[PDB]
């Protein structure tokens, strides 16, 4: 059987969002891409690291944001700007919450060496999908 | 609003045309939209084309250790669409393509631009 | 007859500034060093100034940490390059007694060690 | 004839390839020089990243507690207990 | 205060106006005069043209509102700015 | 939390004061009900508030039409108009001969570096020469294999120095030598 | 001096205010260099000291002739078409490799 | 803090061959050119084959970027079979679809 990127029925009662409960088959036809970097195209040379610090971008903002981003980022790449949009949830403080903004626009400009930008988005509850 | 007009006569560009490619028909189209109506209250002459697209098709294995037989089929869409500019000015030129280039789109998008500055023989 | 007109021209900050002047203030939005959620709303002022001296706050951190640890982000990858991406040094390089030394710890603003040296 | 083989001379020599009549076992050092070697290619020399960096910023990233990665956590932990009983 | 305003408006004394503290106290001043001595659909007008794009508004301020929609009668507005002061 | 400014907003409200920049989508600054997503069989398409689809969309909530005409309202002082070239392709030619491919790779990422972006070509048409006979004859048998016959279309390639200035220089001095060489008259030419 | 830029950064200081916008977010990243440079020729710096397409392409005067009917010589033609072939290399390593075969059939 | 010690001994091999790559450039040009003495080619062969056998580009094996597999490496985003299953099937990888033609 296929197993690829498909959660698994339970018993009905787990809750699952839109990205998790779709499958990888409907990549295109309904779900999309959760990074949009120009390198997978015809033409273009610097993919593979275009790849390498995609997945540094999603382990570390996970790593840093603990406990509190709902479902996986948006990494969006134009131009020379980096864009990490989130879905955090509303748990910690506000504080807490530009701090953490603060040290990651500065570390990954820093790291990446460009303009990036962190836009949070505020949920008070992981979002629900459907219930398998 | 400063302006500061220079020195040297124009570079007299010919045949500006802008290859956009995409993964994307609807952010290639919606592109052509809004280049189309910026030419339009611009006044320059815009046109419109759609190279074909090309699909890069690979393919890899499903399982780890056995099962050839059974393998997974990847596939990329590149879709091309042209927006030749004819009859723009150097000025024009690349303030259009700044303004362009500042509402490019994301990784679905790459501007190709193929210029043709004239000149005369020496 | 060819009236070739000579090209006018201009810095990189022009055409963003006609922008800003055709975006001219939103009556009813925040100012947009805060974010958009209505959960990350400042309502007040002293709400407003705590969010932005922890914002400051957080600068500082990466600052005093990347300025710690400078060895791993000596690799630049932007071109051209920005000296204001590299890494500030504020230990002494020079550690023979001269005056190229007493120049870089007066650069550096280091006030006991330059006496000292001195 | 004479006359063509001239002629690619002085095409050569305007031009900028070589000269005189070469085979193609020299013409081969001339495209050897012309392109870069196999060592010095950006991809072969920047193919992997160098991890040290990366991981040791997480490192310490980690232990100056701006960084929770789990699977240190569960390190930790195990090895923890795996001392507590071994 | 008007003319002030204006010769704010010009160009980058918007810049001008400086910090934080120094423009919460400028724009609670001047929307506490334009309670004071304003018309009231002026004044409403101003309300949603400065808060809270420009400032945050203080409770005097909050107290001299409440003074000036007494003076001009126009009580149906109280609910509004109560919902705008929690 | 707060009630936000989607219905907070009121009509005949500055849209390009809304969204200034390309930003990403904002379901709180958003004032529409946009919703994506395959439906569940007993339900609706998935709200606004919170989907990662509406984010992941590239967002083209920033530029609608009356935008880009008060954009351009700003935009517009920045360009000259043409002389009287024509829309005529030979006028154009014979007003400006020569024809140069220089060209530019719009990357997107850390670093601009297309090194094939360095390419330059050149055409340039006999006819609007109009300096060669014996001179022809001997630019042609000069370049062989370039000069396709059903056009009179001269095309010289270059792509072996880094930088573009410095290809286009390569075009005009191969162009200028090699009409220089053609109308230098060598000693054998006779015993063709 | 430093009373010179000390009212440099003190100016700086008061006439720094909050961003406000976007547009003003990609003013200062221009300001400081972080945004590209645009519109953009993928050859933003990399001036390559004024080489001028002679430097490159052109090696008879860092090619210091021979006798030029010698088998040296016919590598030295050889090499300096691959020389001029090459655009990854510019002249500075281009005359490098030539003074290291120089070098090397002097010293044999 | 690499993955195993394969890929250390490879990134030994990057950055030594990259940094031993133009004396064998000069020298195996020397090797491939026929106009110079069958002796005056015989030296240099003594010279290459002193060189070290680790910069030659020979022993440059392309593994996965993210965890060494030698053999079933895509090589435009130096990624493995799996891995690249793995993520282009997540999602977070774009314009890879399912290939149904
Ligand atoms: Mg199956």
């Amino acid at each position: 059987k296929n197993r690829a990127a498909r959660v698994r029925v339970s018993k009905g009662d787990k809750p699952v969002t839109y990205e998790e409960a779709h499958a990888p088959h409907y990549i295109a036809h309904r779900k999309g891409w959760l990074s949009l970097h120009t390198g997978n195209l015809d033409g273009e040379d610097h993919a593979a690291e275009r790849t390498v610090e995609d997945v540094f971008l999603r382990k570390f903002m996970w790593g840093t944001f603990p406990g509190c981003l709902a479902d996986q980022l948006v990494l969006k790449r134009r131009g020379n700007q980096l864009e990490i949009c989130a879905v955090v949830l509303r748990q910690l403080s506000p504080h807490k919450y530009y701090f953490l903004v603060g040290y990651s626009e500065t570390l990954l400009s820093y790291f990446y060496k460009c303009p990036v930008r962190l836009h949070l988005q505020t949920v008070p509850s992981k979002v629900v999908y459907k219930y398998l | 609003p400063v302006v500061t007009i220079s020195d040297e006569p124009d570079i007299l560009y010919k045949r500006l045309s802008v290859l956009v490619k995409g993964h994307d028909k609807a952010v290639l189209d919606s592109y052509e939209y809004f280049a189309v109506l910026a030419a339009k209250e611009l006044g320059i002459s815009i046109k419109v084309h759609e190279p074909p697209r090309k699909i890069e098709r690979f393919t890899l294995l499903q399982s780890v250790h056995i099962y050839k037989k059974h393998r997974v089929q990847y596939e990329m869409r590149t879709l091309y669409r042209c927006l030749e500019l004819e009859h723009l000015t150097g000025s024009t030129a690349d303030v259009y393509l700044e303004y362009i280039q500042r509402n490019l789109p994301e990784g679905v998008a790459m501007e190709v631009t193929k210029t043709q500055l004239e000149q005369l023989p020496e | 007859e060819v009236v070739i007109p000579k090209k006018k021209t201009w810095d990189k900050v022009a055409v963003l500034q006609a922008l800003a002047s055709t975006v001219n203030r939103d009556t009813t939005a925040v100012p947009y060093v805060f974010q958009d959620d209505p959960y990350l709303m400042p309502a007040s002022s002293l709400e407003s100034r705590s969010f932005l001296l922890a914002k400051k706050s957080g600068e500082n951190v990466a600052k005093f940490i990347i300025n710690s640890y400078p060895k791993y982000f000596q690799k630049d990858i932007a071109e051209p390059h920005i000296p204001c991406l590299m890494p500030e040094y504020f230990e002494p390089q020079i550690k023979d007694i001269s005056e190229a030394a007493l120049k870089e710890r007066i650069e550096l603003r280091k006030v006991k060690a330059s006496v000292d040296m001195f | 004839s004479e006359y063509a083989f001239r002629m690619s001379r002085l095409s050569a020599r305007l031009f900028g390839e070589v000269t005189r009549p070469t085979n193609s076992k020299s013409m081969k050092v001339v495209k050897l020089f012309s392109e870069l070697p196999l060592a010095k290619k950006k991809e072969t020399y920047d193919w992997y990243p160098n991890h040290h960096t990366y991981a040791e910023l997480m490192q310490t990233l980690r232990f100056l507690g701006l960084y929770r990665d789990e699977h240190q956590d569960f390190m930790d932990e195990q090895k923890r207990l795996k001392k507590l009983r071994g | 205060a008007y003319q002030v305003h204006g010769l704010l408006k010009t160009g980058d004394n918007w810049k001008f106006i400086g910090p934080d503290q120094h423009r919460n106290f400028y724009y609670s001043k001047f929307f506490d005069l334009i309670c004071l001595m304003e018309q009231i659909d002026v004044t409403l007008k101003w309300y949603e043209d400065l808060i809270p794009s420009a400032y945050f508004p203080h409770s005097q301020t909050m107290i001299h509102l409440l003074q000036a929609l007494d003076v001009a009668n126009r009580l149906e507005v109280i609910p509004k700015i109560w919902k705008d002061s929690k | 939390a707060l009630p936000p400014r989607t219905e907070k907003m009121a009509v005949d409200q500055d849209w390009p004061s809304v969204y200034p920049v390309a930003a990403p989508f904002k379901p709180s600054a958003v004032p529409l009900p946009v919703r994506m997503g395959y439906p569940v069989k007993k339900g609706v398409p998935m709200a606004k508030e919170g989907n990662l689809e509406l984010l992941k969309i590239p967002n083209f909530l920033h530029l609608t039409p009356v935008a880009i005409k008060k954009h351009c309202e700003a935009l517009k002082d920045f360009c000259t108009e043409w002389p009287a070239a024509l829309d005529s392709d030979e006028k154009c030619e014979k007003h400006f001969p020569i024809e140069i491919d220089s060209t530019d790779y719009v990357s997107s990422g850390p670093s601009v570096r297309n090194p094939r972006a360095r390419v330059v070509v050149l055409r340039v048409k006999l006819s609007s020469l109009n300096l060669d006979d014996h001179a022809k004859k001997k630019l042609i048998k000069l370049v062989g294999e370039r000069y396709c016959k059903t056009t009179d279309v001269l095309t010289i390639k270059t792509d072996r120095c880094p930088l573009r200035r410095q290809n286009y220089d390569y075009a005009v001095y191969l162009l200028t030598v090699l009409y220089h060489e053609s109308w230098n008259t060598e000693e054998w030419e006779k015993s063709k | 001096s430093l009373w010179d830029v000390e009212f440099a950064k003190q100016l700086a200081t008061v006439n720094e205010q909050p961003l406000q916008n976007g547009f003003e977010e990609l003013i200062q990243w221009t300001k400081e260099g972080k945004l590209w440079e645009f519109p953009i020729n993928n050859e933003a710096g990399f001036d390559d000291d004024g080489s001028e397409f002679h430097e490159h392409i052109f090696l008879e005067k860092h090619l210091e002739s021979f006798p030029k009917q010698g088998p040296i010589r016919h590598f030295m033609e050889l090499v300096t078409c691959g020389l001029s072939k090459n655009p990854y290399l510019s002249v500075k390593q281009k005359v490098e490799h030539i003074e290291w075969f120089r070098n090397y059939f002097n010293e044999k | 803090h690499y993955v195993d010690w394969r890929m250390w001994r490879d990134v030994k091999r990057r950055k030594m061959a990259y940094e031993y790559a133009d004396e064998r450039l000069r020298i195996n040009s020397l090797r491939k050119n026929t106009i110079l003495p069958k002796i005056l080619q015989d030296v240099a062969d003594e010279e290459i084959a002193a060189l070290p056998r680790d910069s030659c580009p020979v022993r440059i094996r392309n593994r996965c970027v993210m965890t060494s597999r030698p053999r079933g490496v895509k090589r435009r985003w130096r990624l493995s079979r799996i891995v690249f299953r793995h993520l282009a099937d997540h999602g977070q990888l774009s314009g890879i679809q399912r290939a149904t033609w």
